[PDB]
Parts: structure tokens; sequence; C-alpha cells
């Protein structure tokens, strides 16, 4: 749902760089690739882990709360 | 001999650019 | 075998012999009309039978676009352009030749080269 | 592009695909069906029965009564309301899909008919007839006539006029496609239905032992008036080596089967000439004349119309006629029972007769072996009936009905002298309760399995589960294979493996079903076009016309098939008549067939013109039109709109069904098969077929797929029975079925933690959503056998990765309770029952209750413990193992949590339901980790279960460091040849290093030497092979591992929910055995086989032990002078007796199974004297 | 044939071999189909029947 807070295979931390890759992505026009090398993961375990993620905490904040505060 | 990869996310800004 | 139909009543007409004359004629069983026979030939069965081989053929059949095209030469007009199907008969007995139809004559040929 | 009229590529075919998806959908068949059911189909049927009249005659006992009333009620158009629910205090709201769910109410809405009541009046002067005129009485309101279910994202469901905000605000899902419906808050999907096509003549051929050799059948079937089916048979009686074969029809409610001759002459044809003229078109076709000669023996007695019908109506079983009103009766069997499908009023004579001549035709053709018989597994002769029909045929039983009770009522009042009430004349229950009984349960009436419930399991699940079919399975003939006739239609892999293997079908992406029109108008069109009438058709003196049929009726001839086909052709491409109606030219059989009937399985294809410009047929699609195409896709994310139907309108696409694709030929593909005609060692090896007389072209051949197959990466390089087995497990994936599974209530929810879409996709799963509901994860996988744990389909997955999150779900079960109130006495009341007032209550805990008897969310709860406490009352004078005191009042009814799960309350609803009753829905949360039992598939068919666990140290790693998630077993790969597998591998290897995403399409040129030569360039082996080092040593592995990412599945099969023992526990009541169930405690079955090994080992002792101790072991008293066990035995007195005998001292106890005393006391009470004996009476 | 001339060609350092030859897995059909031919498809030990009207 959510950005992985640690790459499965060998436990790098990839959660902090979701919000990067996308700015890279949108703003620099940059390819997935450049982005992933230049957020400096070179391992393709890592690779995958920030490739293939996908957003579904952005679908599920569109229904209303159920509870109010 | 041939490209192994589906190109959507930037294909659609080309054509676009294109039109 | 040419069955033949009543004039009158457009029924059937069955053979009968007529002893008078010692000869073969066709009567009606209803209405009493009589005809001489012109062939002596009143009953055929068709054990081993070629009917219905090239069944089928019609004025517009090269314009079925799932009929296979050929080269092949049509010995009566001297065309290159025609169209070739099997045997039309579901037999399991007959051959796999072929029947070719010349798109220029309508003529209609066989590849046998055994019999012809 | 560049030019408006270039040719276009094999790559903008997709284009093409993504329109008519954005235009149709996947649930395209179920959701046209029903709009088109509930919009014509509803008022036809209405307007069949819509005049029920009632006449009172004179009723002569006196003078000053002499008028005769008569009564008339009429229905006219019909209206349909919003979704609406009516509560147990009579008010009625509007109801929305996740109301309905949650409070297990039907979404339905009410129907409404207009009635006209009129009554007209006579004078009944004697031996006159009347003049009925109307009394200035003719009432005219809406009558409300039950209540009828809608499908979701239909014309009359609020969420068809919704957009994505709105869906969100409604608290739905809008990757949610409808297709279903709602009874009862379960959601429930139509099945197609498939069945024979009727007006058609089928010739089948029949075994020896029979007298019958060829029979030609034709089950002729009306779609608009009356819906009942009559089959008609011509049977040629006697075999090859008879010396006379008649042929004989049976007619409906004729008893016997009559002569054709006969049947000719009853019908108007007294000449043997004319009849053999309507049988036999060809003068020199002396061979099928020869065969007809016996016919017209058989019938030469018969010679006139009077005779013939006389002979056929006294045949009849009506014993009413008695020497007069035969004719008459045969003229009208054979006027409205006879080929009813051609017409049923007076004066059409000439066209039963035509087409009982082409049946025997027909028939003489395939005796005389010119044909073969007619195929029964063509699908072009099959019809899937949808949601529509079949509630169309379900609503005209129970408008019969309804309006048979109607008149009942009317005639009970008018009789019994009682007033009339339309309150109580019009039943809505009737029509409400059949439609919901129908669709609840599978039975077909007031046929089984035709509703299911819909699987939510996972969005691919789902959407075949929409998008399934089934066959009802005496026949000749082998349905479970796959014919070829259902190329492009059904997919030829996804279909389960057990016992409905060949019989449940899918249907393909681009397939769907036609809804039928009216064919009214083309049969004016063919008339107004030169179709000469058959009433004066003439074989003799025109045999070249070639034979209209319109709906498998015999319409007339024409006498320019070429011309007429051309413009009707042009007519559906520009859009005049229907795409969906067939047209079929059979030139050779000079047969031009229309289709127009619903049912039919189409699938769009590229037209091909000659397009003399560039002097060779090309496609009519040209680049500029693909240019429009995606310009309309990318805008909406403005140009005039131009979409799928515009493409149709055009004339680029058109719809052929199997009956057509009879005489068409198809391009594969336009790259080289248009094109009028060194090679890669790597490209697979293509047959060009060097054709120039091409009709149409496939979209693109990877259509041919259903939903499932179209996940599988490279499923050509797969085996076909790998390719069912993934479609099979792939609805067994875990994913996200839904966004809003937090405000659903379902019985059972997985939810992964971490989806990731494949790193090699298909282009199709892009129409499929995969990408944004993904179910599965891209795991590191080496192919290796390192400590042995991973043997025979096993597999060896990382410590490490599953503490990080690795194939990690969420696990949701929800209770539901309700309370029941029995009669004015007796209520049951959600309660925290007490030790003190309560019996029977469980021993669990119930210190996390509330005063109203639920668990407030977020508390944790574990086995045993209560979740929904309730208590019921108790009648006095009932005392169980004592502790019943005066002090007790109630007893409880609570629903406990299940045992050996275990969780945290995560969200409870108390609501009403239909009735009023107060009823509770609980749903329990729980985290599910990979264990050494769970299983997980890849999507080629290797499915296998974690033998064991070792950390990121243990593991094997290569020199980047890179540990597998999930080691498999070289050996799975030789004998399943699952090349697909490795494939995949390499390209999701390339593609997470180049950040793209692998292309595994399954026809295109992407090959296993271009995928090695990208992975080259990133500097690794070529064929993916690493240098791994032992983790236990750190020394290099003498062989190098296959190791790449890879797309696996975590299957819904887990081994803490099927592990389960039992050492004692509860019997059955019956035969006081175990029970049988492991959520109830329950224990295995020894069988029959268990038995015979275990006498095969020669282990008596343990047989006798197992039978016996393990399970019922009873003792039983038998006499000794009768073997019967009715030995009443006070065994605290030590007296023993056995009445009957009059013995007391000859009193023998066995050790039997209570089994074997509950058969032997069946026995007794079936009059037979089991006597057992403990002493022998004869020698060996 | 074309079976028999791909295993020929395979070494033995191939890894389908060295199990076909220890006899674990896999087959010489197994191996042909996987490298030079899956070959002829045949249903009720005939080839593809004329499903269509003279065609497959
Ligand atoms: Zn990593
Ligand atoms: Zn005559
Ligand atoms: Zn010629
Ligand atoms: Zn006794």
């Amino acid at each position: 749902m959510i950005v992985p807070v640690r790459c499965f295979s060998c436990g790098k931390v990839v959660g902090d760089k979701w919000e990067s890759y996308l700015n890279l992505l949108q703003e620099d026009e940059l390819d997935e690739g450049t982005a992933l090398s230049r957020l400096g993961l070179k391992r393709y375990c890592c690779r995958r882990m920030i490739l293939t993620h996908v957003d579904l905490i952005e679908k599920f904040l569109r229904y209303n709360p159920l509870e109010k505060r | 001999n041939a490209s192994p990869f589906i190109k959507r996310d930037r294909m659609r800004r080309n054509f676009l650019r294109m039109r | 075998t040419t069955f033949r139909f009543c004039r009158d009543c457009n029924n059937m007409l069955y053979p009968r012999e007529d002893k008078e004359n010692n000869r073969l004629l066709f009567e009606c069983r209803t209405c009493s009309y009589v005809e001489e026979a012109g062939s002596p030939l009143v009953y055929r069965h068709e054990l081993i039978t070629n009917i219905g081989e090239t069944a089928g053929v019609v004025q517009d059949i090269g314009s079925d676009p799932t009929l296979p095209r050929s080269d092949r030469e049509c010995p009566k007009c001297h065309s290159r352009e025609n169209v070739f199907f099997q045997s039309q008969q579901r037999r399991k007995d007959t051959s796999m030749v072929l029947f070719f139809v010349c798109l220029s004559c309508s003529h209609i040929f066989t590849s046998d080269q055994k019999n012809k | 592009f560049e030019d408006e009229s270039a040719p276009i590529t094999a790559e903008d075919s997709w284009a093409v695909i993504s329109a008519f998806f954005r235009e149709k959908g996947l649930v395209s068949q179920q959701l046209d069906s029903f709009n088109q059911f509930v919009d014509y189909t509803l008022q036809d049927i209405i307007c069949e029965d819509s005049t029920l009249i009632l006449e009172q005659l004179a009723q002569h006992t006196t003078e000053s009564d002499n008028i005769s009333r008569k009564y008339e009620i009429s229905f006219g158009k019909i209206y349909v309301t919003k979704p609406m629910v009516n509560e147990s205090d009579g008010v009625t709201h509007a109801l929305y899909p996740q109301e309905a769910r949650l409070r297990n109410l039907t979404y339905s809405s009410g129907l409404f008919v207009d009635v006209k009541k009129r009554t007209y009046e006579a004078i009944d002067v004697p031996g006159r007839e009347l003049k009925y005129e109307l009394i200035a009485e003719e009432s005219e309101g809406k009558v409300f006539i039950g209540r009828l279910p809608i499908m979701l994202r239909s014309k009359n469901c609020y969420l068809s006029e919704a957009t994505e905000s709105d869906l969100y605000k409604l608290k739905e899902c809008p990757f949610d496609m409808g297709g279903y419906f709602i009874i009862n808050g379960s959601e429930k999907v139509l099945i197609a239905q498939e069945r024979s096509a009727g007006n058609i003549v089928q010739v089948f051929k029949k075994a020896a032992p029979s007298p019958i050799s060829h029979v030609a059948e034709i089950r002729s079937a009306l779609e608009k008036g009356s819906r009942f089916i009559s089959t008609l048979q011509v049977k040629l009686y006697g075999r090859e080596g008879s010396s006379a074969r008649t042929i004989k029809a049976t007619l409906p409610y004729i008893k016997q089967d009559i002569p054709i001759v006969i049947i000719f002459r009853a019908l108007g044809i007294i000449p043997d000439g004319e009849i053999l003229e309507h049988i036999c078109y060809d003068v020199n076709d002396w061979q099928m004349l020869e065969m007809l000669k016996p016919c017209v023996e058989d019938g030469f007695v018969i010679q006139d119309r009077e005779t013939a019908l006389d002979f056929i109506g006294r045949r009849g079983t009506a014993l009413g006629i008695k020497k007069e009103k035969r004719i008459q009766y045969a003229k009208d069997i054979l006027q409205k029972e006879f080929l009813p499908h051609i017409t049923q009023l007076e004066g059409f004579e000439s066209r039963k007769a035509f087409f009982l001549g082409y049946m025997i035709n027909r028939l003489l053709l395939c005796a005389l072996d010119r044909k073969d018989q007619d195929d029964r597994d063509h699908f072009g002769k099959k019809r899937l009936d949808l949601a529509g029909p079949l509630l169309a045929q379900l609503f005209k039983t129970l408008f019969k009905k309804l309006t048979k009770d109607i008149f009942r009522y009317m005639q009970r009042t008018v009789e019994e002298a009682h007033d009339f009430n339309m309150k109580l004349a019009i039943n809505a229950k009737t029509i409400t309760s059949g439609l919901k009984y129908a669709l609840a349960t599978g039975n077909w009436g007031e046929r089984a399995g035709v509703s299911q419930v819909l699987n939510r399991y996972t969005y691919s699940s789902t959407l075949s589960h929409l998008r399934r079919t089934n066959t009802p399975i005496g026949k000749l003939a082998k349905p479970r294979q796959l014919h070829n006739t259902h190329w492009g239609l059904v997919c030829p892999a996804e279909t389960p493996e057990g016992q409905a293997c060949g019989l449940v079908k899918n249907l393909s992406l681009m397939s769907c079903i036609s809804v039928g029109t009216d064919p009214m108008p083309i049969i004016t069109f063919l008339s107004e076009w030169g179709m000469e009438p058959l009433e004066d058709y003439v074989p003799h003196q025109s045999p070249d016309a070639t034979r209209v049929f319109v709906n498998g009726v015999w319409h007339g001839v024409h006498r320019n098939p070429a011309r007429l086909m051309e413009t009707l052709r042009t007519l559906r491409r520009k859009g005049d008549i229907n795409p969906e109606v067939s047209m079929i030219r059979d030139i050779r059989e000079k047969e031009l067939k229309i289709f127009t009937d619903a049912g039919r399985v189409y699938r769009p294809l590229f037209i091909v013109e000659d397009d003399e410009s560039l002097g060779h047929k090309e496609l009519k699609v040209r680049k500029g039109h693909i240019a429009k195409l995606m310009a309309t896709e990318y805008q909406d994310i403005d140009v005039e709109e131009y979409t799928w139907s515009s493409l149709l309108n055009e004339g680029l696409v058109e719809y052929i069904d199997a009956e057509e694709e009879e005489s068409i030929l198809i391009a594969m593909q336009p790259e080289d098969l248009e094109p009028a005609e060194d090679v890669d060692p790597a490209k697979r090896i293509r047959v060009s077929h060097h054709a120039t007389t091409f009709t149409h072209c496939e979209i693109h051949p990877s259509m041919i797929l259903g939903v499932a197959a179209s996940i599988i990466p490279f499923p050509d390089h797969n085996q076909s029975p790998r390719n069912t087995y993934q479609s099979a497990m792939g609805k067994q994936a875990m994913g996200v079925f839904l966004t809003n599974y937090n405000v659903r209530m379902d019985t059972m929810a997985n939810i992964l933690y971490y989806p990731q879409k494949p790193l090699g996709t298909t282009r199709a799963m892009e129409y499929l959503k995969f990408r944004e509901l993904p179910a599965g994860q891209n795991a590191i996988v080496a192919i290796a056998c390192y400590s042995g744990y991973n043997q025979e389909d096993s597999m060896i997955m990382n410590q490490s990765s599953i503490d990080r999150g690795l194939f990690r779900s969420l696990f949701f079960r929800s209770y539901m309770d309700q309370e029941k109130k029995y009669g004015m006495s007796i209520t049951e009341t959600f309660e925290k029952p007490q030790r003190t007032n309560t019996l029977r209550m469980k021993h669990g805990t119930y210190d996390k209750l509330d005063d109203d008897g639920l668990i407030a969310p977020g508390v944790r709860v574990s086995g045993e413990d209560v979740i929904i406490g309730k208590t019921t009352p108790i009648s006095p004078d009932e005392e169980e193992l004592g502790q019943r005191t005066a002090y007790h009042s109630k007893r409880d009814a609570s629903t406990p949590l299940r045992s050996t799960e275990n969780g945290i309350v995560d969200q409870v609803l108390v609501t009403t339901n239909q009735d009023g009753l107060k009823f509770v829905k609980v749903r329990v949360r729980t985290t599910k980790i990979p264990q050494i039992g769970d299983k997980f598939a890849s999507r080629h068919g290797q499915k296998g279960t974690i033998g064991i666990t070792y950390r990121r140290e243990d593991m094997p790693f290569t020199a980047e460091g890179i540990v597998p998630d999930l080691i498999i077993n070289p050996h799975a790969i030789p004998s399943r040849m699952t090349v697909a597998h490795l494939i995949e591998c390499l390209l999701s290897k390339v593609a997470a290093l180049s950040g793209n995403e692998g292309d595994a399409s399954p026809f295109t040129d992407i090959t296993v030497e271009g995928i090695s030569k990208l992975l080259r360039e990133h500097g690794y082996q070529s064929r993916g092979f690493e240098v791994m080092y032992n983790g236990h040593t750190g020394k290099k592995l003498m062989a190098q591992i296959f190791f790449g990412p890879t797309y696996y599945q975590r299957l819904r099969h887990m081994v803490d929910d099927k592990i389960h023992a039992r050492a004692r526990g509860p019997m059955q009541v019956l035969t006081r055995q175990p029970v049988e169930g492991r959520s109830r405690d329950g224990g295995l079955r020894f069988g029959e086989m268990e038995r015979d090994c275990m006498i095969a080992h020669g282990a008596a002792s343990f047989l006798k032990e197992r039978l016996m101790e393990a399970s019922d072991a009873f003792r039983v008293h038998i006499c000794g002078i009768c073997g019967l066990m009715t030995v009443i035995a006070k065994l605290n007195h030590n007296q023993f007796e056995c009445k009957g005998c009059d013995n007391k001292i000859d009193i023998y106890q066995i050790h039997i199974p209570y089994a074997a005393k509950l058969l032997f006391q069946e026995l007794m009470a079936m009059n037979i004297t089991p006597r057992l004996y403990t002493d022998r009476s004869r020698d060996f | 044939k074309a079976g028999r001339l791909a295993e020929v060609n395979l070494k033995d350092l191939n890894n389908v071999k060295q199990m076909v030859m220890a006899g674990s897995k896999g087959s010489f059909i197994n191996i042909a189909q996987m490298s030079a031919c899956v070959g002829q498809q045949s249903v009720e030990g005939k080839r593809i029947a004329f499903g269509f009207v003279d065609r497959t």
C-alpha cells in the first residue's frame, strides 16, 4: 500500500526515497532508471523495490474518515 | 533485435508534444 | 434412369409390359395414361459412384475467398488462374485427387494421372 | 503520423484494443443483456397476456334477469422505479449498494403497470349473437406487481450516473465493474448458460442397433409470443441392407410418425411430381429420386387433401373429435403446431411444404453420403444465455402465474358474491419471491448452479467469474474438447482441472455476445430488394437461385446474391443494420443466412479492401485513424470524440461470429501477410501462407486468451497444461480485490501488505488493471540445490525478507448475529450473561464484552473468546445435569471466536434487518506471515510450499551481496518444460537493471538472444548465471546459479488453516462416532481403502483397535434363545430379562460398533431378524 | 532426428543434460521439445481435424 521501509533482499532503507523518486520523475523529467541510479539504488533488488511499488494509500485516502475528531 | 520494454510513461508526452 | 411423370395428372409413371406387342410401356397408376418406353433401363443401383465429386460449382465459385488459388494450366484456354478443391463426397473411400476450376472459361478438369 | 493513408504496423493495433476496452469494458455482455431485458423485454412479456376477460352469461332464470356481462382487465405500459427499500415500520427510502450489502437487503426496484378495467353488457335475447357494449364504466392507476433485482452499474442503478468522486463519496470502489446482483446482502453473478441454437436443421446418424439410419431434427423455437419449443424429427427407416427405406416425420400430438407424402398431401400438394419438385430441386438427381421412390410408394393410397387430413387427425390424442372434426383438428395442428417458427397463421402452407422439402433434401444428401453429419460442438450452432434471457423466461413464467391468480380471484369474487379488491387480486410477492429465490439459489425454477456467489478473493478472480460460462452435460458428443470454432471466442487454456474441465468456458478478452434485434426490417429490406416470395418459387425454371434464410426461416430466393450481399455488407459496415447481425453467404451451397437472434458470440476484426492505389489488399484502418484514436485517448487526461463506435461506423472493423467465420479468410498480422510476396536465427519460423484473398485481419492474436490467461508472461513458451494450471491458480493469489475493503463486511478477506506490479508485464494486463491492484511480489529467485530442503516442489525462503515484510498478509473474518423473536412470548437479546443467571454458558472468558454484549473495536481476542454475547429465555420444568435453580432464568446463545484463530477486533456495526430485528456484524483482523507450510506459486504452474527458512547470513550470496528471497529446485524445470519461467526471470533482471517494464506479451518479436544482449550490456552474464558463495563457509560454489527477479504469488492455502489433531472429542448423535469437520474438533476417516491396506499388512489387531477403540464401541446384551438384542439389563440390581423368551439366565454380552447396532435395529424395523449367536451350529 | 541432433550438440556441463543422464528428471523428448521442436499435435490419435469446413 505504502512504500516499504526496508528492501526485502538486503535491508537497505528505501522508504525515504519515494517522494524524491516521484519528484525526479515529474519535475526533472528523468527516466525511471536514471532516477533510481541518482537516488543511490545500485542493486536491482532495491531498484525493483522502488520501481514496482504501487501506491494504494493514495486511493484509500479518498474515502471519508470513518470516525471524526 | 527488438525493444523488450513497454514505453508508456513518456510515450504519451512524446505524442502530445508531436501534436 | 430418367424418371417420367404423367402428362394429365403429373403423377409418377410406372413400367408395365404389353404382351400383345411384347413391349415396354410406362403407365400411370391412377389416371390410365400410357406411353411407349424409350430405353430398356428401369433401375440402377450405383454402389461405387462418382456423382457429387464436382457438386457445388457455380458461376461465381471464384468469388469465394477461402478457396485456394493455383497456377496450373487449363488445357482448353491456356490460362494460369484457377481454384482447386478436393472431392465433395464424404465417404471414407475416395482418393485425394484435386479438381480445378478455371476462372476464365468456367471449365473443370482434374489432376488425376492414373485413370483420368 | 506523416500520411493519413499509410498502412499501420503491429504496434498500432493496441490503440484500437484500448479504444475497444474504453467503450465496452470487461462486463459489457452482462450489463448490455440486463439493460436490454429491463428496457424492452419486460414490456414485451407483459404485452402478451395483458387482456383477461371473464364473461358471465345470461343465466336464464327469469325474464327480469337476462343481461350478460363481460369484465376485462388489461395491462398497459410498465414503469420501473429506482432501487428502494421499505422498512418494518412502513417507511420507504432509496437504497444504495453499500447499505444493501451491510443490512442484508436485496438491491431491487419496484415495478408498476397501468391497468384498465372495462365492463361490457348485452341483452341476451335467446337464439341470437350478442352485441357487447360498454356500460360507461371504464376505470383507469398504477399497480405494484413486485420488485425486480437490479444489476449494479446498470441503467437502473444509482452508480451508473456517478463519477469517481461520487463513487468515493458513496463508499464504492471505482475499479469495481458491477455485473452482479445483491440478494440478501450476498453478491450473486449469473453464469452464462450454453445451449444448442434453435430453428436450425441438424442431421445425425444413428448406430447399427436401431431401425433408423439418419434423422433430421429441428427444435422449432419462437423468440416472441409464447416461448414454447416444439421438436420436429424426420427419420429414414431401414438400413443400407434393406430393400425399402422410407421417410417418416413425427408431428406433435400425433402419437405416430406419418409418411412425408401424406404430410405433403395434407399440406395441399397431391401431385407426386410436385412433391418431388418440392424435395429435389434438380431434374438429373436420379439417385435422390430413386431413394425417394419408397416414400411415394408408401403414400400411394392417399390421393387427396381431405383424406390425408383425416388420416393425420385420427392419429391425434384428443378423443373428442368424433368423425367430422378430424379434418379441422389435423388442419389446426398442421397450422399452429407444425413448424411454428415459420408462422402460425392460416394461408402459409407453401412455406411449410418448402421447408419440409428442404429438411428431407438435407437428410437425403446425408444418407447419400454427400455431406457429413452436422457437428454438435460447432460454436456457431450454440447460444449463450446471459442474465437477460434467463430473467426474461423466469419473468414470463412468474407473470403467467400472476395472471392466473388474477383470473382466479375474479372468478371467486363473481361466484361467491364478494367485493373486488385489486390489492388482493394482484399479489406482488409472486414476482418478488420468485425472482429472489431464483437468484439466491441456483435452482432456476418457481437447472442448478445458474447463480453463484461472486468471487472477491482477488480482482482477476472476480473478472473471470463475471466472464465465466457453463455447459450442462443423454448426449452423443465430446463437449469437453477444445473445438476449432472456439478460436477467439473462449480462452483455450482457462478451464477447471476437475470434473468441470472443458464444460466451464471463459470468454476471450475481445469476445462479446449479441443482444438481438427485430428481423422484420431486414425481411422488408430483402423483399424490396428483389427477394422473390417463396409462394411462387419453381425450382425447375430457376436452378440457379440462392435461398435466403433469416433466423433459420426460408423466406425466399434471390437471383443475384452477389449484389444482394454487397449491398447488405455495405449497409452493415456504414451502420444502417446493427453490426451484431451476422450474414453468411454459402456460395457452394447457394445459401444466404442472416442471423439476428440473441446469444451469438462474436469478436471484431479489421477489414481488408483491394485499395488499388497501392496495387494490393490492405487494411482500411490507417495511421491517421490511429492518430485520431490516440489523440482521443490522451485528451481525456477538445478534439471531436473518436471511439470504437466511430471505427465501427466508418467500417474499419467488423463484428464476426463463428458462423460467419466459416466463409472468411483472416490474415494473422499485417506486418508480413498483407504485403505482397536475412532471417534472424532466433526468431520464430512463421508461415506466410502466400494468400492474396484475405478479407479480414486479426487485431492481435494475444487477444484469444482470457482474463486469467492474459497474466501469464510468454505463455507461448510454456506447455499448455501449465498455462491451465496457472489460470486456475491465479484466482487464488492474494492481492487487493477492492479499495473499499475497510468499509466492506465480507465473510473472509485477504490483503497483501506490499503488492508489487510484475517486472515482466503483458500489454493485455493494462486493461485488466493488474498494475493498479496487483496480487504478488517480485522476489529474487535463485534456482539451485542448496540444502535439499526444496526437493519435490518445495522452496526455501529468506527469513530476513519475511521479517522485513515479504509476502505478509492481512486476514479479515466476519461474524454475524441476529436477535430472533420466537413468537410473542420468546425473544433473544444481546446481553453479557452472568454465571448466576445464565445456564450452559461457554467456558470462555466474558470479560471483554460490554453492557451491550459486543466487544469494542481495537480489543484483542484469542481462542474461545466470546465476541457477541446473546441470551434467550428458557421454559421451566427442565433440569439438565442439575445445576438448574430458581435463580437461572436465561440461557446463553453467544457466538464464540474460532478456536484456532485470534487477532484484534477491527469494526463492529449494529443495525436492523428487513424485519426490524437488531443484528450485528463483527470483523476481526489477523496477520499471516509466511511459514514452513504456506503455499506459493509463480505464473507458470510452478507451485510449492516453503520447506525451510534461512537467514541472510545462511543464504548463498553473490559478489554483489544480493541474496535470494526464494530458492526453487532445478528439477522442476525440465519435466514441466516451463521455459517461460526462465525467460521471465531474465527479462525481469534486465527490466530491474534498466528501469523499465518487461514486455511479456505472447506473440511479439522479443527473443531470448535480444534479452541476453541487453543483460550483457549491463555487466552481467548474458544467460543470467552468477558466481555464488556458500553462506556457511564462503567458498565459491562449483556450479553457477540462475539468479534473478521473478513474480511470485501467495496462495490461499495455509498450513495453520489445515493442521488439526484429535485424541477424543464430541460424537454425532446418530452413529455415536467422531464428528466430521476440523472446525468442530472432528476426526479423520479410516476408509475402505485404509482397511484394505491394513488387511494386506495383516495387522488384524490394529484394524480392530481402529474400528472399535478409536471409534464407536458399544456393549449389548443378547439372548441365547433369540439372537435379538432385546435383553433388558438392570445392571444396578444385577438382573437380566428377555421378555418373549421367558428366560433370565441365558444372556450374553458382546462388544460391537454402535453403527453395527444401528444397522441391526434398522433391519429389525424393516422386518429382518439378524440373530447373533455365540456358538456354531454347522461344521466347517 | 532433430532431438537427437540437439542432444548430441549438448555439452557435458549442460544442466538439463546432467539431470537426464543421472535419471533424476527429464528425458530425450523433453530436451528435444525444449530445444529443437515440439512436433506434431494429435487429438484422438489423429492429426488436427477440420473443425471448420475443409480447414482447421
Ligand atoms: Zn536491496
Ligand atoms: Zn397420371
Ligand atoms: Zn480455362
Ligand atoms: Zn430371547
